[PDB]
């Protein structure tokens, strides 16, 4: 019970390609322009 | 110290002429820090041919 | 002000966009950080230290996982020779249908790309038959990498936070490293091999379901433990063994044969098994030297303390060298870099030549990427090492500690020292440059006969001593009434003999003038690098040109166009000039590995022979002639195969030529263009309503040289890997 | 800010000070040297770090040194 | 001698408006107002680029960082022989007067100034770096 | 001509000079004793 | 058409004579590219003499300007309202050398 | 023989280099006239071939599979089958010009470093002293070894040393 489906580069590959890397450059940036009480 | 135009050698460690030799012009008799002045026939990488010592940085040698 | 970087208030009160670089770039340098203690930082080293073991086995879990999901071992362990290693699948929406079909190599349904990491063999050789077993191995370690970055998180933990007394013990560190990390662990893979490795290689399934019940030898423990240990290396495995099967077969765990097996071409598995049971005794005995709570052992302190030779020719010797180790990091650091990357290099020299896995050195592009790759690991991490150790004389070194000891008297010859590398230096550069220049300038004028080609007869000597009746000299293994020969015969020489008098393998190549001509480079190379490094290791503590070098650290940009201006004066500065003759260095070895390699695999080892010797035979016969297959992977007549290399081979002579930039101009340009860019765009109408929270300026002094020292080595790594890649798959 | 300090091989020949291009440098009174002078850095935050009166300096070695330190929009000189 | 006031209704040289001048710095930071006065009509060059006409008597311009106002300073001391000085504006309307803080110029001695950052020593007398690890900074031998 | 003799003396023009006659030298030694490879 | 141009040969010593190749006419010699020949021909030179006599025009003007250079420095050096007087120095440029220059080249 | 080079005199890719390079000059020969300039520096050209390959035959050269002259660097390896001719004598030779033009260059320094412009005889040599000290350079290795036995080639521990030593 190992094999992941046929389907699944599809959704993966642009999911780690486009979607975690907005969200992680996104998240980053405004933590990098946070002001500091 | 040693009078005028007598040879020195120079003892501190981070002079350009440290273990070099060079001549007095005066030795300042007030409470002056560094009162020897000692020329130097080459120049450091400033082009200063003459610089302050102490009486323990210099050695009548 | 602002939050990033939490470490660095210093760092979090720069209103511009310095501040993310350097947040960036000063993350792991613990020591300067923002109410940084000792215990603290030990801590801090011992959990990133977790997180580098948590990556490194979710790295091998991965390559596990899409080996077993996405290629071909199952098809590949029927014949290894004929059938190419698939690494992982494409999908890449960009493709074009010939693209897809190019890719689509076989036997595989979509694109897939062909690994040459060595893995199918190493994982072959290890006892690997089916895809389930690799399915196992990467969720077992997946597992084991979860466990890993858990117990980091867990010693961060109040509770579970070590004090400083247990980071610095290194009687107790040593007994466990030596004797467990190394005796221990060695042992166990002694125990796979023979329980599983060995049968698998006999055609025999030795899976989790029954190692309990086959026997690893017919015989099990009576010889162990009647002292009778002859009787498991009593029948050997034929020299017509086809490996994996049960045709000429034998029952022997614990061979000592030397040489090759014959089918794979590599090394024998109970070899192997005999080398690390070996070695695991000698660890695990080596393991119990050092005091720790038993009364016995040895004192690491009183040794140092002890090695202090008589009339003051050491001065005082050791003296004072521990509390130097044990209270330094950087000289930790710089030792075990030392030693890693010498062994490094010692890996790479030792597997193209002694190759130990089944099918490798018949899979060359395998061969040249493994060499190639822990050629270069090796080379950053020796200059890392000179690096760490330049850091240790800024940072941690006391003088008053260390009134008189071998390493103040190093500093006190530092002079004589850089002298005689400079000379050895200029030496075999105007020597071999000049050899080599003479010899272009006779096969230029049509004369190759009065061309300077000195024997290497000293390496060649050493090969005869160690067996090769090539060269006539004929004494030591190559004398046949010789002590050392007769007294080896009758148990590992014979295959030794065979296998290094064969010439068609990578054990002991036979060597000319072209040979001798690139050693003597290499040695221009590794002496000149060591120049560089040592010098900035040396004057780190300062020179006459700046005395107080100390003073400002290890990575300062300058000290001002004021006496005569001083450049690249810093430590920091000499390793940056250092890793450009790392990168040359490693790239003439490699080279050479690489031509000399392709003309042995050619079958016309006359060529490099004859064109080795002059550098526009260099130039034509390598670099233009293995390149003509590269370039033609896309072209105006279609694409194939070669194409993603020779998109890679343009990126990195692209990546290496924008490094160009950053090296060669310099700041204030870049800062007065800036300065103009913030008048256009503050007074731009409708782009004014956006404005920057990060004052934008140029890079730094030091940030410009680590930016375009990247871009250069990014670039000189991918051309390199392009071409090496490209050439040896595309020929063979 | 940058650390500026000056150490006592001071000769108060002022160089330093109609060399900064900033007004950070100043002379004191002394009484260490003949000329009784002695500079001084009162106003380090101004201080870009250009290093030029480290270049106008005449003693061997240095009496005035330049510590370049953490940075903000004064040093960095910047107009924007 | 006491501090002076700025006037801000002060005339500002002849000059017909550079791309070099102020930006949002001297709306959200500060900026800086030189002033001098002139013994006669002269045309000098303005550090941001061009030329301009000083007017006879009180003038005024405003600058963005501190080293233009020194290089107008130096210009009119060494080769107009005139005595300037500029101030720090803030958009508070906080008004900062130096240079000459004590009124006489630094490259003087002035009897009262106290004697900063003066290390009592030789630069080779200083500590090594190994002295000052773990405080709670990066820090230099020379700052103790 | 003391000057010019001192100009002669001077360090490019007896570069030159010294650098002419060992080149000379040696391009003699080279016709008259036509390719030596060994003694 | 199929003669190559050659106005250089390197003497026979330490193997260099190689670069002496066939360029056709009886002749061996490195091939020249700064297009001489082909000035020479449109100039309507036929012999070598013309060349000769040329060469020797050329020393012989080489030595008149460094007397130029030595005479105007040393002897008879203009002053500077001699110099300024760039009106002049346009009209004498503009007619005599670009001018007469080209009027001459035509005749 | 050695490191199993044959002599090129019994080497036959020599006498393959050999034949192969008359036959590219008679080849570029064979173009001309007989009297004519181009073939008289054409034949001048086989004549310095052959009397080149005939000189590194008769000196005794080890030829590869190449056909092409080896150097043995090793001294009592050549001193054993006469081959001291080729590395041995020409670093020995090597020694003898470089240390002359050394020690030359050091007693011109110390003959200049006497003066009150040491610096000015550096940049304008003094010619008749520079003569003299290369005519008197020829026993610069009885006078290197006497320099040294007497301490006064090496200065002392006066030389310019950095902070940290
Ligand atoms: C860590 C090593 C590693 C590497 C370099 C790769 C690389 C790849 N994977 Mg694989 N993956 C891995 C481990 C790895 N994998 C493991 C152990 C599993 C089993 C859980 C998978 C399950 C998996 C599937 C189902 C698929 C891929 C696919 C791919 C390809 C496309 C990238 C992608 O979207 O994957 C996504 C990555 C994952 C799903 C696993 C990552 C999970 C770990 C815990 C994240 C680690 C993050 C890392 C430490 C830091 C990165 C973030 C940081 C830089 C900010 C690429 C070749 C796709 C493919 O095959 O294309 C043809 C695809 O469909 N992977
Ligand atoms: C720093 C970057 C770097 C990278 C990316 C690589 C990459 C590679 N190395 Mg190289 N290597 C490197 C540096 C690197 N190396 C250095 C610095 C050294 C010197 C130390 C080596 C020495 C080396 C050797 C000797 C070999 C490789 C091999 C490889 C290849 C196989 C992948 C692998 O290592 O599996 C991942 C490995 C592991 C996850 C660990 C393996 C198991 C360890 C050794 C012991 C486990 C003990 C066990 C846990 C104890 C249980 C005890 C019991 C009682 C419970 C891969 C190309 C192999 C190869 O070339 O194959 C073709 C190979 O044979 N490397
Ligand atoms: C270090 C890792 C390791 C581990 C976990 C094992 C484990 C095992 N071995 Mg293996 N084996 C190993 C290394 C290892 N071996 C090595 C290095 C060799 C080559 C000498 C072998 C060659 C070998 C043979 C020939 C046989 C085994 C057998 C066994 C099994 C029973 C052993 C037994 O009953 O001992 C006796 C129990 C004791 C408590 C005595 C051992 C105490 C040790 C020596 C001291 C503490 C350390 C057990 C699974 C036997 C088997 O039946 O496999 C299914 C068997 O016949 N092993
Ligand atoms: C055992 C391994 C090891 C450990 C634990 C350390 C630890 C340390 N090193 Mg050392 N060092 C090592 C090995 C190690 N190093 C090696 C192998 C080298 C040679 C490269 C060095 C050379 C070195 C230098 C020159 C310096 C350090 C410094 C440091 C300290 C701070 C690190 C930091 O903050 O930088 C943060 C890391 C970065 C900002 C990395 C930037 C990325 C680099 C430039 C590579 C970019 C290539 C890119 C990834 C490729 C992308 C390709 C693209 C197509 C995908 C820390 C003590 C610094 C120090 O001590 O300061 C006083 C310091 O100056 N190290
Ligand atoms: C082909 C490029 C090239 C060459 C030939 C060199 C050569 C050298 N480097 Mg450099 N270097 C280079 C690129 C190169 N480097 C690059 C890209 C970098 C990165 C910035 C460096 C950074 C670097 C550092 C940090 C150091 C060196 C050092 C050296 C010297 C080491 C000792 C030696 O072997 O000298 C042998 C001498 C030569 C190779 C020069 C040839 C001499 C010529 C042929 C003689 C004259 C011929 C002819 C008469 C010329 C007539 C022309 C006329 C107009 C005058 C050597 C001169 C080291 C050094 O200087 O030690 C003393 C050193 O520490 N290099
Ligand atoms: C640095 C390495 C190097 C070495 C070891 C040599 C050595 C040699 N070259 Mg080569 N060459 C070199 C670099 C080198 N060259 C370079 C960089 C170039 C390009 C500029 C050349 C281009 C070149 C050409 C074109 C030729 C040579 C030739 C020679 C041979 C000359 C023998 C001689 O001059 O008569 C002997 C000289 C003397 C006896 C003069 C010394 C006088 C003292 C007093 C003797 C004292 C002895 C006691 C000799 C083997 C010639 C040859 O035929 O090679 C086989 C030749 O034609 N060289
Ligand atoms: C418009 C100017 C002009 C042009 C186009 C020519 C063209 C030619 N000249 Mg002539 N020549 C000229 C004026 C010009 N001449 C003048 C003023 C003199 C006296 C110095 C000469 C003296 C001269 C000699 C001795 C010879 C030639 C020869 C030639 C032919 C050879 C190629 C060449 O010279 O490149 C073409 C040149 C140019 C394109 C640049 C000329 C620009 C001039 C110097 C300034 C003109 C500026 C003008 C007001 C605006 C033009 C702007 C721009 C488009 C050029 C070619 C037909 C050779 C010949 O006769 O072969 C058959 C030859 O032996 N010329
Ligand atoms: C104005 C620009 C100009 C330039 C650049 C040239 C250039 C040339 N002329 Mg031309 N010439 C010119 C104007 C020019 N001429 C005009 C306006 C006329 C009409 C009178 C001539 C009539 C003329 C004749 C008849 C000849 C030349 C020739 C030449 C060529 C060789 C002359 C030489 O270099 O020896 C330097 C000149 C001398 C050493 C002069 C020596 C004394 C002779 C015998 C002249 C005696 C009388 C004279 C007045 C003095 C040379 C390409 C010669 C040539 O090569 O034709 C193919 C040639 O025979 N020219
Ligand atoms: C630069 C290092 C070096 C190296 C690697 C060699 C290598 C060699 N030498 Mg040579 N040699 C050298 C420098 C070197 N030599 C120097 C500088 C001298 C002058 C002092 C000699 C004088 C010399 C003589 C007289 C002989 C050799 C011989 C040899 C060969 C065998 C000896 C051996 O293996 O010892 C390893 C080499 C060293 C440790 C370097 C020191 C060399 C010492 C000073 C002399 C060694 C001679 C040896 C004792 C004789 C062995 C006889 C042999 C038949 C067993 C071997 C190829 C012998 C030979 O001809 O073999 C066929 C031989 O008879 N050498
Ligand atoms: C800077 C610095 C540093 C670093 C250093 C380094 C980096 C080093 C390296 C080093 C090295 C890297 C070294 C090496 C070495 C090696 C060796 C020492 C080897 C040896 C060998 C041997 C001895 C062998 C022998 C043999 C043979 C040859 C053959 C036969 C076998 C036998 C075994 C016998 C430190 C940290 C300390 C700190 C201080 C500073
Ligand atoms: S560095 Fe620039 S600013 Fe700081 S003191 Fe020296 S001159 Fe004045």
């Amino acid at each position: 019970p190992f094999v992941p489906p046929s389907w699944a580069p599809s959704v993966f590959v642009p999911l780690t390609g486009l979607v975690l890397p907005a969200i992680a450059m996104a998240t980053l940036f405004v933590y990098i322009e946070k002001e500091a009480p | 110290g040693p009078k005028r135009g007598s040879l020195v050698k120079i003892l501190r460690p981070e002079s350009y002429w440290f273990n070099q030799v060079g001549k007095v012009v005066s030795v300042d008799q007030s409470g002056v820090r560094y009162p020897v002045v000692v020329r130097f026939e080459n120049q450091n990488y400033a082009g200063v041919t003459t610089n302050n010592y102490a009486l323990d940085e210099v050695v009548a040698a | 002000h602002k939050l990033f970087p939490k470490f660095s208030q210093g760092l979090a009160q720069d209103p511009t966009t310095r501040r993310i670089w350097y947040g960036l770039a000063m993350a792991h340098d613990f020591e300067s950080h923002d109410g940084m203690t000792e215990e603290n930082l030990y801590q801090k080293i011992f959990a990133s230290h977790f997180g580098q073991l948590s990556i490194i086995f979710l790295w091998t879990s991965g390559n596990l996982f899409h080996v077993a999901w996405q290629g071909n071992f199952e098809q590949w362990v029927t014949d290894p020779v004929h059938i190419r290693p698939i690494a992982h699948a494409i999908w890449d929406p960009h493709f074009g249908q010939p693209a897809v079909e190019a890719f689509t190599r076989g036997g595989a349904s979509g694109p897939v790309n062909i690994s040459t990491s060595g893995v199918y063999q190493w994982w072959y050789t290890i006892g690997m038959r089916t895809n389930q077993d690799l399915y196992v191995g990467s969720v077992f370690l997946a597992l084991v990498s979860a466990i890993f970055l858990f117990a980091g998180w867990l010693h961060l933990q109040p509770n579970f936070q070590p004090s400083l007394s247990w980071f610095k013990d290194a009687e107790s560190r040593l007994n466990h490293h030596l004797s467990g990390l190394f005796g221990v662990s060695s042992l166990a893979w002694t125990g796979h091999l023979v329980h599983v490795a060995i049968p698998e290689s006999r055609g025999q399934h030795v899976g989790w379901d029954n190692f309990l019940s086959v026997l690893p030898h017919p015989q099990g423990l009576t010889p162990f433990f009647t002292g009778n240990w002859a009787a498991y290396a009593q029948s050997p495995d034929t020299a017509s063994h086809v490996f994996g099967t049960a045709q000429g077969s034998g029952q022997a765990i614990l061979t000592f044969l030397g040489g090759f097996h014959p089918q794979t071409q590599s090394l024998w598995l109970t070899d192997m098994a005999h080398h690390h049971l070996a070695i695991a005794v000698i660890f695990i005995v080596a393991g119990h030297m050092y005091r720790t709570n038993f009364g016995i052992g040895h004192r690491m302190q009183a040794i140092l303390e002890a090695h202090t030779p008589p009339s003051g020719s050491l001065g005082a010797g050791h003296k004072g060298l521990f509390d130097t180790v044990n209270n330094s990091l950087h000289f930790q650091l710089g030792l075990a870099l030392a030693s890693v990357g010498t062994i490094t290099s010692l890996v790479a020299q030792h597997m193209y030549s002694l190759p130990p896995y089944a099918f490798q050195a018949i899979d060359f592009t395998t061969q040249a990427a493994l060499y190639t790759h822990h050629q270069y690991i090796a080379g950053f991490i020796m200059c890392g090492a000179f690096a760490h150790g330049a850091i240790f004389f800024i940072r941690d070194y006391d003088p008053e500690q260390n009134k008189g000891n071998v390493l103040a008297r190093m500093l006190d010859h530092k002079e004589a020292l850089i002298s005689h590398l400079s000379w050895v230096s200029l030496f075999l550069g105007f020597h071999t440059l000049g050899l080599y220049v003479h010899n272009d300038v006779m096969q230029a004028f049509g004369t190759p006969e009065k061309q300077i080609l000195i024997e290497p007869v000293f390496a060649q000597w050493i090969q005869a001593a160690h067996g090769k009746a090539l060269y006539g000299f004929d004494f030591l293994l190559s004398s046949k009434t010789s002590a050392a020969f007769a007294n080896g015969q009758s148990l590992w020489l014979p295959g030794w003999l065979d296998a290094i008098n064969n010439n068609q393998n990578s054990l002991f190549l036979t060597i000319g003038p072209g040979d001798f001509l690139v050693h003597h480079a290499i040695a221009l190379g590794l002496h000149t690098t060591t120049l560089i490094l040592v010098k900035g290791a040396l004057d780190a503590r300062g020179s006459k040109l700046m005395p107080d070098k100390k003073d400002f650290g290890y990575s300062f940009p300058c000290d001002g166009p004021g006496r005569g201006g001083t450049c690249d004066i810093s430590a920091y500065d000499a390793f940056y000039l250092a890793v450009f003759w790392m990168l040359n260095t490693i790239g003439w070895v490699t080279f050479y590995w690489h031509w000399k390699h392709l003309t042995l695999w050619q079958g016309n080892v006359a060529q490099f022979d004859e064109s080795s010797t002059y550098l526009m035979g260099w130039l034509r016969d390598y670099l233009w002639l293995n390149s003509s297959q590269l370039i033609n992977g896309y072209n105006p007549f279609g694409m194939n195969s070669l194409s993603v290399w020779a998109w890679t081979f343009l990126f990195g002579h692209l990546i290496y030529a924008t490094g160009f930039m950053f090296l060669i101009s310099w700041r204030g340009y870049w800062q007065e263009l800036i300065e103009t860019l913030v008048w256009a765009h503050e007074k731009t109408p409708l782009a004014n309503l956006v404005y920057w929270k990060d004052k934008p300026v140029a890079l730094s002094i030091v940030q410009a040289r680590l930016v375009g020292l990247a871009h250069f080595s990014v670039g000189y790594i991918f051309t390199y890997a392009a071409f090496l890649i490209a050439s040896t798959s595309g020929r063979f | 800010a940058h650390i500026v300090k000056i150490y006592d091989t001071c000769i108060g020949c002022t160089q330093c000070v109609r060399a900064c291009p900033l007004d950070v440098l100043e002379m004191v009174p002394w009484d260490g040297c003949k000329a009784s002078q002695m500079a001084s850095a009162p106003r380090t935050e101004d201080c870009v770090g250009c290093k030029r009166c480290e270049t106008a300096c005449p003693t061997d070695f240095l009496s005035v040194r330049v510590y370049l330190g953490s940075e903000s929009t004064r040093s960095m000189g910047l107009s924007y | 001698w006491t501090v002076p006031t700025l006037n801000p209704d002060t005339p500002s040289p002849i000059f017909g408006g550079s791309t070099g001048g102020l930006l949002r710095k001297a709306q959200t930071e500060e900026f800086y107002v030189i002033t001098w006065e002139a013994k006669k009509e002269q045309i000098f060059e303005m550090p941001t680029g061009g030329a301009a006409i000083m007017r006879q008597g009180p003038n005024l311009l405003k600058f963005g960082k501190k080293e233009q106002c020194l290089a107008l300073t130096t210009q009119l001391r060494n080769k107009f022989k005139l005595t300037p000085c500029f101030y720090r504006v803030f958009p508070d309307g906080k008004v900062q007067y130096l240079h000459p803080a004590d009124g006489v110029y630094p490259e003087k001695v002035n009897a009262g100034r106290v004697g900063a950052n003066q290390n009592m020593r030789r630069i080779g007398q200083n500590v090594n770096p190994i002295k000052v690890k773990f405080s709670g900074r990066m820090m230099s031998p020379a700052e103790i | 001509m003391k000057d010019f003799t001192t100009y002669l003396s001077t360090a490019p023009v007896i570069a030159t000079i010294w650098f002419t006659f060992t080149a000379g030298l040696l391009i003699e030694i080279n016709r008259y004793f036509p390719d030596p490879l060994v003694f | 058409t199929h003669i190559k141009p050659s106005a250089q040969v390197v003497w026979p010593i330490v193997g260099q004579e190689i670069l002496n190749g066939d360029v056709g006419g009886g002749f061996q010699g490195i091939q020249i590219t700064s297009g001489f020949f082909q000035l020479w021909r449109a100039s309507g030179i036929t012999s070598e003499l013309q060349l000769y006599t040329t060469a020797i025009g050329g020393l012989v003007m080489a030595a008149a300007m460094f007397f130029a250079g030595w005479f105007h420095y040393h002897k008879a050096a203009p002053k500077l309202e001699w110099f300024q007087n760039v009106e002049s120095m346009l009209n004498h440029h503009l007619g005599g050398l670009l001018g007469l220059g080209s009027l001459a080249w035509a005749g | 023989d050695i490191a199993g080079l044959t002599p090129c005199s019994e080497s036959k890719a020599y006498a393959k280099l050999e034949k192969k390079e008359l036959k590219t000059l008679e080849k570029r020969l064979k173009q001309y006239e007989a009297d004519s300039a181009p073939a008289v520096a054409l034949k001048a050209t086989m004549e310095r071939t052959k009397a080149r390959f005939a000189n590194y035959a008769k000196a005794g050269l080890l030829c590869g599979n190449d056909g092409l002259p080896h150097l043995i660097a090793d001294p009592g390896l050549a001193l054993k089958y006469g081959h001291a001719g080729e590395v041995f004598i020409p670093t020995f030779g090597f020694l003898y010009v470089a240390g002359y033009i050394g020690y030359v260059g050091r007693q011109y320094l110390i003959a200049v470093k006497g003066e009150a412009k040491p610096t000015d005889k550096e940049i304008i040599i003094d010619v008749p002293l520079a003569t003299k000290l290369a005519w008197q350079g020829a026993g610069w290795p009885l006078a290197a070894v006497q320099e040294l036995q007497r301490g006064t080639l090496l200065e002392k521990e006066e030389n310019i040393t950095v902070s940290p030593r």
